[PDB]
């Protein structure tokens, strides 16, 4: 005898409309007036069908950290950063830039980098693993548990 | 650094036909978040800041005539001007609007093809005031002609001139689509005073025969 | 109205310094990102600097990195460009442009010439007449670009062609400005080309009357 869509939310017994990605909320929808939204600021954003009344601050890609802009900040997405031709993002979040490489899942760090030696990676043996790419983490070992339901590869842990 | 290569560099299109300007980017201009291609189109008229035409590759800015249609996606984009008008003569730029540094295409000079129009030719003697400075500028004006190809020839007492002339052109007219041309023969006062008959001989597709404007030094 | 009015351009010696201003009006300057785009003479458009609307985020083209610093004054409604350690490739028209995702309002354009050479006002010489007649003005030997030519103070526009300036061996600029007028209006109507060269603060008004032999 009633419904509620996926781009709507429930408030005050009425099913109101969420603001589209990029628009913030100004006031809530009533019986006879719908939700009023407003676009974000030139320097702001919002990822989602939302009901927030403030937008998010845009990511700055700082050159003093070696950061370039990979994709511009738009109303509906955040600024994406990356690094110069020979550099690496420290993590996926790419907060700054490094020259040292990181071992990928399946490998662990034998030797953290120093001076002009790059990080030294070895493959994880039986039974050790690495589920992340990292410049610091070595292979940690699998749980030696009771009910072995799934075996472990190397880059995943024994799930029991 | 993303690189926009427009195509062609120059384009000559008849009045009321369709103009196609292509643009290719070294990278994808596609934002996965909002499914928009960040490709902007601009129209820059002679000595004027660019006017914005189309953004997000196909959204016509408010005010712009619907003849101007942006399209394309991925790496290949296209600007289409249907039913071309005389006021559409300008350089057109595609811009990467996807990331910094914001990079423009190298431009596409659009010319309007009209019917053949013949120049009106005028000649001007060098003023007595300029002769004190020791040089004589003889100017020849070709007024309101199409196409650009026009041949001025300078004769000094019927002897053909070489190297001492410079031609300069106006921008194709926003209303009547014609060119204007000045040809300036630069001579020393001594050399100017040594000869008598100064003549400008002009040929153009729209003329039947050469047109010669002349004047005699000292006579008038 | 929606306006952007540059100022500050001109001639400056290499290594010298310049500060362009941009006077915003007719919209809420705070709400917008601001940019500088330049255009080398006879060349294309080049984006050089950007300042965001909020935290005031700043990006440059690599070619001005270090030397040029973009800034704003929301309180005074103005965008600014500190150019330092100027090279000859910095000679261009500098375009102010607002942005809310895309450039949509641009400035007048202001010319910046980086040159060792010195300012010179023009000599204005008459191109005198002999249905329609043609007269003009020969604007010669000035530096740097631009001059601007009008006729009868702007009260004459029909038929006026002002050709682009040409650089000569002398290192000085020359151009002609011509106008077509009925040959009847020749003893009656008086014609004056108004040559204004702001770089040297010269204004020349030359009156072109036919030559009587």
């Amino acid at each position: 005898p009633t419904a509620c869509r996926e781009k709507q939310y429930l408030i005050n017994s009425q099913c109101c409309s969420l603001c589209q990605p990029g628009q913030k909320l100004v006031s809530d929808c009533t019986e006879f007036t719908e939700t009023e939204c407003l676009p974000c600021g030139e320097s702001e954003f919002l990822d989602t069908w939302n009901r927030e009344t403030h937008c998010h601050q845009h990511k700055y890609c700082d050159p003093n950290l070696g950061l370039r802009v990979q994709q511009k900040g738009t109303s509906e997405t955040d600024t994406i950063c990356t690094c110069e031709e020979g550099w690496h993002c420290t993590s996926e979040a790419c907060e700054s830039c490094v020259l040292h490489r990181s071992c990928s899942p399946g490998f662990g760090v034998k030797q953290i980098a120093t001076g002009v030696s790059d990080t030294i990676c070895e493959p994880c043996p039986v039974g050790f693993f690495s589920n992340v790419s990292s410049a610091f983490e070595k292979c940690h070992p699998w749980t030696s548990c009771e009910t072995k339901d799934l075996v472990v590869q190397q880059k995943t842990d024994v799930v029991c | 650094d993303i690189v926009m290569t427009q195509s062609p560099d120059s384009l000559a299109v008849s009045l009321g036909e369709r103009a196609t300007i292509n643009c290719k980017s070294s990278q994808s201009l596609l934002n996965r978040g909002n499914q928009k291609n960040y490709l902007t189109w601009f129209q820059q008229k002679p000595g004027q800041p660019p006017k914005l035409l189309i953004y997000w590759a196909s959204t016509r800015e408010s005010g712009v005539p619907d003849r101007f249609s942006g399209s394309g996606s991925g790496t290949d984009f296209t600007l289409t001007i249907s039913s071309l008008q005389a006021e559409d003569v300008a350089v057109y730029y595609c811009q990467n609007d996807y990331t910094y540094p914001l990079t423009f295409g190298q431009g596409t000079k659009l010319e309007i093809k009209r019917t053949v129009a013949a120049p009106s030719v005028f000649i001007f003697p060098p003023s007595d005031e300029q002769l004190k400075s020791g040089t004589a500028s003889v100017v020849c004006l070709l007024n309101n002609f199409y196409p650009r190809e026009a041949k001025v020839q300078w004769k000094v007492d019927n002897a053909l001139q070489s190297g001492n002339s410079q031609e300069s052109v106006t921008e194709q007219d926003s209303k009547d689509s014609t060119y204007s041309l000045s040809s300036t023969l630069t001579l020393s006062k001594a050399d100017y005073e040594k000869h008598k008959v100064y003549a400008c001989e002009v040929t153009h597709q729209g003329l039947s025969s050469p047109v010669t404007k002349s004047f005699n030094r000292g006579e008038c | 109205e929606v306006q952007l009015v540059e100022s500050g351009g001109g001639l400056v010696k290499p290594g010298g310094s310049l500060r362009l201003s941009c006077a915003a009006s007719g919209f809420t300057f705070s709400d917008y990102g601001m940019n500088w785009v330049r255009q080398a003479p006879g060349k294309g458009l080049e984006w050089i600097a950007y300042i965001s609307s909020g935290r005031g985020n700043i990006y440059y083209a690599d070619t001005v990195k270090g030397r040029f610093t973009i800034s704003r004054d929301n309180a005074k409604n103005s965008l600014y460009l500190q150019m330092n350690s100027l090279r000859a490739e910095d000679t261009a028209v500098y375009y102010c442009a607002r942005s809310w995702g895309y450039f949509d309002v641009w400035g007048q354009g202001t010319t910046v010439t980086v040159s060792s050479a010195s300012t010179k006002g023009p000599s204005v010489f008459p191109l005198a007449p002999s249905g329609t007649a043609a007269l003009g003005c020969l604007v010669k030997d000035y530096f740097p670009e631009p001059v601007t030519v009008s006729w009868n103070s702007g009260a004459l526009t029909s038929g006026v062609h002002t050709f682009p300036a040409v650089l000569q061996s002398s290192g000085l600029y020359s151009l002609s400005s011509v106008v077509t007028v009925p040959s009847s209006s020749l003893g009656t109507q008086t014609y004056i080309c108004n040559v204004n060269h702001k770089p040297s603060n010269t204004k020349v008004d030359k009156k072109v009357e036919p030559k009587s032999c």
